[PDB]
RNA sequence: GGUGAAAUUCUUGGAUUUAUUGAAGACUAACUACUGCGAAAGCAUUUGCCAAGGACGUUUUCAUUAAUCAAGAACGAAAGUUAGGGGAUCGAAGAUGAUCAGAUACCGUCGUAGUCUUAACCAUAAACUAUGCCGACUAGGGAUCGGGUGGUGUUUUUUUAAUGACCCACUCGGCACCUUACGAGAAAUCAAAGUCUUUGGGUUCUGGGGGGAGUAUGGUCGCAAGGCUGAAACUUAAAGGAAUUG
RNA sequence: AAUCCUGGAUGGAACGAC
RNA sequence: UUCCUCGUGGCCCAAUGGUCACGGCGUCUGGCUCGAACCAGAAGAUUCCAGGUUCAAGUCCUGGCGGGGAAGCCA
RNA sequence: UCCGAUAUAGCGUAACGGCUAUCACAUCACGCUUUCACCGUGGAGACCGGGGUUCGACUCCCCGUAUCGGAGCCA
């Protein structure tokens, strides 16, 4: 049951139709250089850390 | 969807690639490369003779694999299994054929189209059907934005272009045809027969397929495979 | 009243034009009242390319791409956020964006 | 030293097929669909559930002995869609990802010269 | 009503008066 | 599989999928456009054959033969009809699964007729540019299609030539287009819808408030469906058009 | 002094006027 | 007249001899929203009548009332 | 009478002698939806009956009942 670690680098915007979710890029710690976009629920600031249970995955980029 | 299913079964475990064996496919002589890839088959029982079920297979590849560069990028050929000896098996020549995407990146609007096709033979009693295909082109200098043809150079061209590959296939057998196609000759023996009439970029040819065989003749074949 | 010159279209000296079909909604339309776009797009995504280049053999070898006409009918088209409307005067306009 | 084999994904709407093959076509290997790895019969064309199709025939081809493998990627067609579904490159990347190497990706969505007839009416799909 | 199904309801009611017409002549 | 989601359905008898062939019939993508032809409907693969036709050029010929049209005649989308052929997709009807308060409607899956062709009928349509045809004149600008003329213009050949393809200039005829209003119009809008109260170039057809009514009847055409012609009684003060603000 | 590059959307039901 | 069958809340319809009885609609109350629709909830029963068997009959049996169907032929 | 198969939660269905047993429907809640639906998570629920074999029977042996389908038939 493992995870990976990311970092925020970027945040986008909001997103959902109630406005309760953001979309950002990340940038992962180990195995650096990779940058995924994903949807994140409550506040979030960049430099921030995440907990992706999957790590091969991301959300429909709106823009 | 996965316990979706009410009945397996109208009325009411043994691994298949330990079955398996692999064979290599080797290219004619036509070619800088041979050793085209792999094939899997079962074993030659007693009543299958894996060799039959494997003769008739078909094979598409990259002509730049075949030939290094990458020029030959789009250019997909297809190789015919026609003869086995001890996993190294054989192949001739089928076909040729471009890329959908190369296709339509070439067609482009505000430019006219145009495109032939014959049904001719060889020396060695082969039928083909050869697809050729050209674009007109802006020539520089050029300030009105569509430059279509009329209509009557495009007959001519077409006119041309059969009788030019009905020459260069008569005298051709099949392998001969293959190294006139390889270096892309014909484009040049089309644009130069051609110039005088009207510009015609993009004079790549087409796919071309074969439609007859002549009889196998095992020494023809094996002339290419040293 | 006429709200269009060309009255939807792009039809002066034909009568007939040999429809076809719309993609989403497979109504049919003429060719020159339909709304032509084209979508030439690479084929994965500016994204997984770094993947790609990463695992592929053949080093630089192409990035190909898709092509492909696509005529959608005016409900559709609409619906799908294009052309969606303009003020009566802007409707002149005849050039893209 | 790398030995090839093909991909062949169908991409549709409401499915995504992945079947690798060798080089003849004939010969079969790890015929996977997206409906295989979930339980909705609406999700059978996801990114997701394409993404574990990748990842298993990943597993079954490396444990055969394939390494390569060329891409043939593939719509509805005919007179349908004739563009990809969600769910073919996020398989893609997924076997991309798992450790394959790549090699003469292209499309090969069945274009017809102006086919029979496409579905629907004159009217369309009213919805 | 539409003047398309206001004419098809018209035709329909003329074969109606044809044939009974026709009953007697 | 198909859906917004599902289900009907097909599925260890191997579906879906992959590959190789084969048959059938329809269609003629991408090129394909503010482009072409045609009297209009309408017409898109190649080659060949048949005859036709517009424009241009012409120091060719005839010599007013012309323009528009009642009656009258040809062609006439699709659907439809009759009789054979073929009948792959799609698919009125119909059968079904769902949605719904109900849904014989939209959605989905099957599916006859028809969709294709030959022979013969029908003879309409938002058959629309909703703008009759012929002729003259009146503002500008550019692009374009076909032809034609010119230019030591460019390029291609055999440096060269002739052609051909481009460029510049000009012109005849076309599909059209951008700006403006001197004008017109109820206005929208219009290079014709202008040259009409300063009312008249020629000519054919049509309308006289809305409804009843394109109905009834009688004729005539039609295998039939139906078409063309076509009222009144009665009823009513408003229907209606273009634009303004809400 | 090194240095290859890109844009993209689906969608259920919702009668009436005292 | 004979034979066969049926009788259940305001209507339709069901039930293993084993709780004063399943459902659906209707009705009533509340809510959303003015009313329908919709969501939550309730009430309503001497299972046609009179007898018996059974510890226990809506049902098991006989009789009575009513409805419905079939037969009602040979001359 | 013979051969084979079947009996499993309120319905239906799957199962190996190292388990009072799985599944979708049904219902009890928890959710999520403006609401309706849709959709999701936890629960409570069953091996035809009877003997036998077995460190252990839903399951294997025997018998019996019921059902199916095909063969059959001298009181």
């Amino acid at each position: 049951t493992p995870v990976t670690l990311a970092k925020v680098i970027k945040v986008l915007g909001r997103t959902g139709s109630r406005g309760g979710v953001t979309q950002v890029r990340v940038e992962f710690l180990e195995d650096t250089s990779r940058t995924i976009v994903r949807n994140v629920k409550g506040p979030v600031r960049e430099n921030d850390i995440l907990v992706l249970m999957e790590s091969e995955r991301e959300a429909r980029r709106l823009r | 969807a996965v316990g979706k299913n009410k009945r397996l079964s109208k009325g009411k475990v043994v691994d298949p690639f330990t079955r398996k064996e692999w064979f290599d496919i080797k290219a004619p002589s036509t070619f800088e490369n041979r050793n085209v890839g792999k094939t899997l088959v079962n074993k030659s029982t007693g009543l299958k003779s894996a060799s039959d079920a494997l003769k008739g297979r078909v094979v598409e590849v990259c002509l730049a694999d075949l030939q290094g560069s990458e020029d030959h990028s789009f250019r997909k050929i297809k190789l015919r299994v026609d003869e086995v000896q001890g996993k190294n098996l054989l192949t001739n020549f089928h076909g040729m054929d471009f890329t959908t995407d190369k296709l339509r990146s070439m067609v482009r609007k505000w430019q006219t189209l145009i495109e032939a096709n014959v049904t001719v033979k060889t020396s060695d009693d082969y039928v083909l059907r050869i697809f050729a295909i050209a674009f007109t082109r802006k020539q520089a200098n050029q300030v009105k934005r569509h430059s279509y043809a009329q209509s009557s150079h495009i007959r001519a061209i077409r006119k041309v272009i059969s009788e030019i590959l009905t020459k260069e296939v008569q005298g051709s057998t099949l392998a001969q045809l293959t190294s006139k196609l390889i270096p892309e000759v014909i484009n040049k023996e089309i644009e130069n027969a051609t110039k005088d009439i009207f510009p015609l970029q993009n004079i790549h040819v087409r796919k071309v397929k074969l439609l007859k065989q002549p009889k196998f003749d095992v020494g023809a074949l094996m002339a290419l495979h040293g | 009243p006429k709200k269009r010159a060309s009255n939807g279209r792009n039809k002066k000296g034909r009568g007939h034009v040999k429809p076809v079909r719309c993609v989403n909604c497979s109504k049919s339309i003429p060719k020159d009242k339909a709304i032509k776009r084209m979508a030439i797009r690479n084929i994965v995504e500016a994204a997984a390319v770094r993947d790609l280049s990463e695992a592929s053999v053949y080093p630089e070898y192409a990035l190909p791409k898709t092509y492909n006409k696509l005529h959608y009918c005016v409900s559709c088209a609409i619906h799908a956020r294009i052309v969606r409307v303009r003020s009566r005067e802007d409707r002149k306009n005849r050039a893209p964006p | 030293s790398q030995v090839f084999g093909v991909a062949r994904i169908y991409a549709s709407f409401n499915d995504t097929f992945v079947h690798v093959t060798d080089l003849s076509g004939k010969e079969t290997i790890a015929r996977v669909t997206g409906g295989m790895k979930v339980k909705a019969d609406r999700d059978e064309s996801s990114p997701y559930a394409a993404m574990l199709a990748a990842q298993d025939v990943a597993a079954k081809c490396k444990e055969v002995g394939i390494t390569a493998v060329h891409v043939k990627i593939r719509a509805t067609g005919g007179t349908r869609t004739k563009t990809p579904g969600p769910g073919g490159q996020a398989a893609l990347r997924a076997l991309a990802r798992s450790g394959l190497r790549i090699g003469r990706i292209e499309d090969v969505t069945p274009v017809p010269s102006d086919s029979t007839r496409k579905k629907g009416g004159r009217r369309g799909r009213r919805l | 009503m539409r003047a398309k199904w206001r004419k098809k309801r018209t035709r329909r009611l003329k074969r109606k008066r044809r044939k009974v017409r026709a009953r007697s002549k």
